[PDB]
């Protein structure tokens, strides 16, 4: 089990548009590398890893 | 305390927090985010206690 947070602050319809850091983030917790240092990312991914645009 | 703690040396299950006070709902999340927090903080720092995790 692993609790999970994301700050407030985005539009509602932005909401998914964040979630491709999620993998991100469990798969650093999960292997524990820590992600590249300084390195942004985001955008919506489709149920198997395609990426779709966002505004 | 809610209910005593050594019903069973054995069980496994979470040591549900009853929040109170006519909190809001933002203190809610904060609450389960220092509670789960909290209950980290023990197991990577004293981790033979598992008061919190146990009641």
């Amino acid at each position: 089990h692993i609790h999970l947070h994301v700050p407030e602050g985005a539009t509602p319809k932005d909401g998914p548009s964040a979630g491709c850091t999620i993998v991100t983030a469990l798969l650093s917790l999960a292997m524990g590398r820590p992600v590249r240092q300084n390195l942004a990312m985001t955008g919506e991914v489709s149920l198997t890893g395609k990426i779709l645009p966002v505004g | 305390l809610r209910r005593p703690q050594d019903k069973d040396a054995k069980g496994d299950k979470d040591g549900s927090l009853e929040v109170t006070g006519q909190l809001g709902e933002v203190m809610k999340e904060s609450a389960r985010i220092a509670y789960t927090f909290a209950r980290a903080f023990l197991m990577q720092h004293a981790p033979a206690n598992d008061y919190l995790v146990t009641s």
